């Protein structure tokens, strides 16, 4: 049935666009990884490579 | 008379209340909020 | 063209470098509550899909 | 398990920390559980000199 | 509880790790970024419990 929206509607009736993310993180081959944006390089000074 | 420990002072975190008297000591692990040691007595 | 609730719009994500720190300007973000997996420690985890 | 290593050496005659070797032994031990990074002491303020 | 056993709490967000055998019982607001919040507990600053 109809689910129309009006701007005059107040809190509790305004349209709320909703997106939900589902994750299946488990012991399986990984396709997506969040990185550390990488840290820049240095020379001639002891570092943990 | 005694010692005070803890961190961040305010009731946000806990603190220590080491103190001696005559033949007694009391310790209290409580969120003690204060500003100075002034333990009025003598 | 956000789809209706009865016909929800599902998308599959493939092998990708996902940074969950640039999307903060994509929506007003009225509510960003999250479950057992924390949004703060979310860009250091690798997901199967 | 708070440590109260202590000893009484009243052999001092005025010099601060006179050169000499002495041992310390704990008296009372008790764990409480707190991230301590602040230290303070209480003084006889009502009658000081 | 048929309705909800909202009597137990547990933390998810901390600035760093935790040593062994201590407690981190405190009611503050997690920064969750450079975005500063003062007890607001809104977006970008989630209640640790
Ligand atoms: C040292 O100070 C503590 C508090 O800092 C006091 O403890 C009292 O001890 C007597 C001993 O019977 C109790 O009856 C009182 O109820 C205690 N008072 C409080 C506030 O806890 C006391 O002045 C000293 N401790 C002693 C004597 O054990
Ligand atoms: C669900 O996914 C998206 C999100 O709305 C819809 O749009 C297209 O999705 C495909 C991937 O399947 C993309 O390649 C296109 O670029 C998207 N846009 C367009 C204009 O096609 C998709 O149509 C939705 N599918 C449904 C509702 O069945
Ligand atoms: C004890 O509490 C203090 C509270 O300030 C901690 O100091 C903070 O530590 C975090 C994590 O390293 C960092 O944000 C800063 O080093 C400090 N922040 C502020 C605002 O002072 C201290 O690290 C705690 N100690 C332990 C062992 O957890």
């Amino acid at each position: 049935q109809s689910y129309g929206f009006r701007p005059t509607y107040g809190v509790g009736h305004q349209p709320y666009r909703v997106v939900v993310l589902s994750f299946e993180l488990l012991h399986a081959p990984a396709t997506v990884c969040g990185p550390k944006k990488s840290t820049n390089l240095v020379k001639n000074k002891c570092v943990n490579f | 008379r005694g010692w005070i420990f803890g961190t961040t002072l305010d009731s946000k975190t806990q603190s220590l209340l080491i103190v001696n008297n005559a033949t007694n000591v009391v310790i209290k692990v409580c969120e003690f909020q204060f500003c100075n040691d002034p333990f009025l007595d003598v | 063209r956000f789809a209706s609730v009865y016909a929800w719009n599902r998308t599959r994500i493939s092998n990708c470098v996902a940074d969950y720190s640039v999307l903060y300007n994509f929506a007003p973000f009225f509510a960003f509550k999250c479950y057992g997996v924390s949004p703060t420690k979310l860009n250091d985890l690798c997901f199967t899909n | 398990y708070f440590k109260i290593y202590s000893k009484h050496t009243p052999v001092n005659l005025g010099r601060d920390l006179p050169q000499g070797f002495s041992a310390l032994e704990p008296l009372v031990d008790l764990p409480i559980g707190i991230n301590i990074t602040r230290f303070q002491t209480l003084l006889a303020l009502h009658r000081s000199y | 509880k048929v309705s909800g056993n909202y009597n137990y709490l547990y933390r998810l967000f901390r600035k760093s790790k935790l040593k062994p055998f201590e407690r981190d019982i405190s009611t503050e607001i997690y920064q969750a970024g450079n975005k500063p919040c003062n007890g607001v507990a809104g977006f970008n600053c989630y209640f640790p419990l």
